[PDB]
RNA sequence: AUUGCUCUUCAACGAGGAAUUCCUAGUAAGCGCAAGUCAUCAGCUUGCGUUGAUUACGUCCCUGCCCUUUC
RNA sequence: GGAAGGGCACCACCAGGAGUGGAGCCUGCGGGACUCAACACGGGGAAACUCACCAGGUCCAGACACAAUAAGGAUUGUUGAUUUUGUGGGUGGUGGUGCAGUGAUGCCCGUUCUGGCGCGCGCUACACUGAC
């Protein structure tokens, strides 16, 4: 069965896509970007390496293109540095390139919901934690955290917990984005890791703790 | 004393590893003719490297540069338009257009 | 290990000394055809 | 209960090059990479902005998508293993053409600076740093084979063929070998491009997957196996 | 302005992708010297001389072109 | 049309050596799908769709409380307590938009000028079999 935040008894790998910057600019409404838009935003005071919603379509392809997706075992929620909420179906197939996918935000930030014919892409109330399971430990990507097993992190947590993960898609900020939630921090690799590639490398430990093969 | 692995001349890093006339060829200016007849007037030995040099070798060296007549040095051994044309080149290609 | 940034242009040409002497030549060219 | 050793400081490991061939590295080969230029100033051809064009060429623009070698390339290049300098990555255009990308270089994230640079890198053969002291970009000699390493073991990604735990086949494998992934980059198409440098084929998973998703999958094993972190 | 010399300035280039062209003994390749003798040529044409190789010198198997059957 | 028997060819096989294509110089000839339901799909110069867009120069940032100065004069472009000096001090508010003039209303968050190549040759290098 398709995971739903309504169903909160399932084990499932929640994926926060914490400071997503997306945002939608009218001269019609597009979505911000850091080469499309330079002169624009230098007028709106924002500086332009903050403005990057390439890296929020980077960590979706490879979280809905994983494993865990095709498993039915994973769900992705992303928190707009603005304060809005997105939940992301799994059975979701976004664009591939960048262009269509801006085109695709812009229509949902605008319509709050993504119609194909169970909304694709809704934009849902915030705090997180309600529509989050019930019984579910939380934890964020540190690089000043202890490094951590994935795997064997899975294993040693029980079974009838969710997991909820909250990974940073801004360019540069401190983590402390979900400190007011989470209960603990933890390091994933040794190496500093972009959120693309902590997300990879986290869902992949899933896969092998759960056996999702 | 100690081999000078990196020594200060005329405002330019030299290397001691390098030959004197090699290694003063690196100061703008001084190529490697003018560095050869430099240290010949100065007197120092060619085949030591910049690191051995002493102090007074140096300021020798700095005194024949800084004053080469002083010391003999060869005076024949020391050291709009174009918009006009592009338009008269387009006046002989726009000309040369209205013949063909 | 080391990362190093690529070096690139944003648009690729394949100064205007050169752009002058270039003209020359078509020009060179065009004029010899006409007189045969 | 050891004495520590002479130097504990943590250095830089060595950055792998073609011309090495001893040590044990990850190879992945970026096979069939869809990356053309065209005047129109030269541009990358691409699926989207770029219809008629390739239309009036008689290229499928299906297969006129660079960007799956471009996430490819992102998510392989920022893996920890390459952090580690145990990988080094090979291109193999559509056209024929090979392409040895250094493991210190950092292509730019965004797709656009991305073609700014193939195109730059096929007209001009190579690119250099900003620093100039490196080549991180460089065309260089077909077969693949004699760049690869004397001793290496050469597998391909097959939907077809058997699955496999990537972290038990780097385990059973010998430690002076390398192995060499050779990634199909094509939206869709026949897995036989490397069959000819190839040995045996095999399979990651059951279940389809994405080209960016498999070599991520894929060297996660190798961290795991090699204990890379 | 012209053609030489002196000094200084000191770049790209670290053997070159897909591909492609030529070549069997005084031959490939390297080096210079002379005359510009009605076409062509001006650091280009021609001539002259000096040093001097590797490999092959076998086949119609692939390709191509022929000969004979005054079959 | 077929078949048979022969010969030849660095425009064939075979074995190698030289180049050209990378760099510098010189030079001949020619000028409509959708690993992508939703979006994006006939487009081309960063931006600018008809008074725009881009880059610069002016004007706008006085709530209120207290105290002082102060009518024999604080401040104004000649005026008269409007300000000025010091201490404290709140607010996005000529906001817009969707709903049922009205509503503790859901949602979000300026002004005037000045400029705008394709195909080919030849030579030299990338050194220690070298340079001087
Ligand atoms: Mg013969």
């Amino acid at each position: 069965p398709v995971l739903t935040s309504k169903d909160k008894i399932t084990k499932r790998m929640i994926v926060v896509l914490a400071m997503a910057s997306l945002e939608t600019h009218k001269i019609k409404y597009v979505l911000l970007n850091c080469d499309d838009h330079q002169g624009l935003l230098k007028k709106m005071g924002r500086d332009i390496s903050e403005a990057r919603p390439d890296i929020t379509h980077q960590c979706l392809l490879t979280l809905l293109d994983s494993p865990i997706n095709k498993a039915g075992k994973l769900q992705v929620y992303i928190q707009t540095s603005r304060g809005i909420l997105i939940e992301v179906n799994p059975t979701v197939r976004i664009p591939r390139t960048f262009k269509r996918f801006s085109g695709l935000m812009v229509q949902l930030l605008h319509k709050l919901s993504i119609r194909s014919v169970e909304k694709l892409l809704k934009v849902i109330k915030n705090p997180i934690t309600d529509h989050l399971p019930t019984k579910c430990r939380k934890v964020t990507l540190s690089f000043d955290a202890p490094v951590i097993r994935v795997q064997d992190y899975i294993e040693k947590l029980d079974d009838d917990e969710s997991i909820c993960v909250f990974v940073g898609a801004m360019a540069r900020g401190k983590d402390n984005f979900a400190d007011e939630y989470v209960d603990e921090k933890v390091g994933l690799s040794n190496y500093p890791l972009s959120a693309s590639v902590a997300c990879s490398k986290f869902c992949h430990g899933a896969e092998d703790a759960w056996n999702i093969l | 004393g100690s081999f000078q692995h990196i020594l200060r001349l005329l405002n330019t890093n030299v290397d001691g590893n390098i030959k004197i006339v090699y290694a003063l060829t690196t100061i703008k200016g001084v190529g490697r003719r003018y560095s050869n007849l430099v240290c010949k007037k100065a007197d120092v030995d060619l085949h030591k490297r910049a690191g051995e040099l002493t102090q007074e070798e140096l300021e020798r060296i700095v005194q024949i540069m800084q004053n080469p007549t002083h010391y003999k040095i060869p005076a024949w051994f020391l050291n709009t338009l174009a918009n006009n044309v592009e338009s008269k080149l387009r006046d002989d290609l726009e000309r040369l257009k209205k013949i063909r | 290990i080391p990362t190093h940034a690529p070096k690139y242009e944003e648009n690729f040409n394949p100064k205007m000394k050169a752009q002058l002497k270039k003209e020359r030549k078509f020009t060179m060219k065009e004029i010899r055809k006409d007189a045969k």
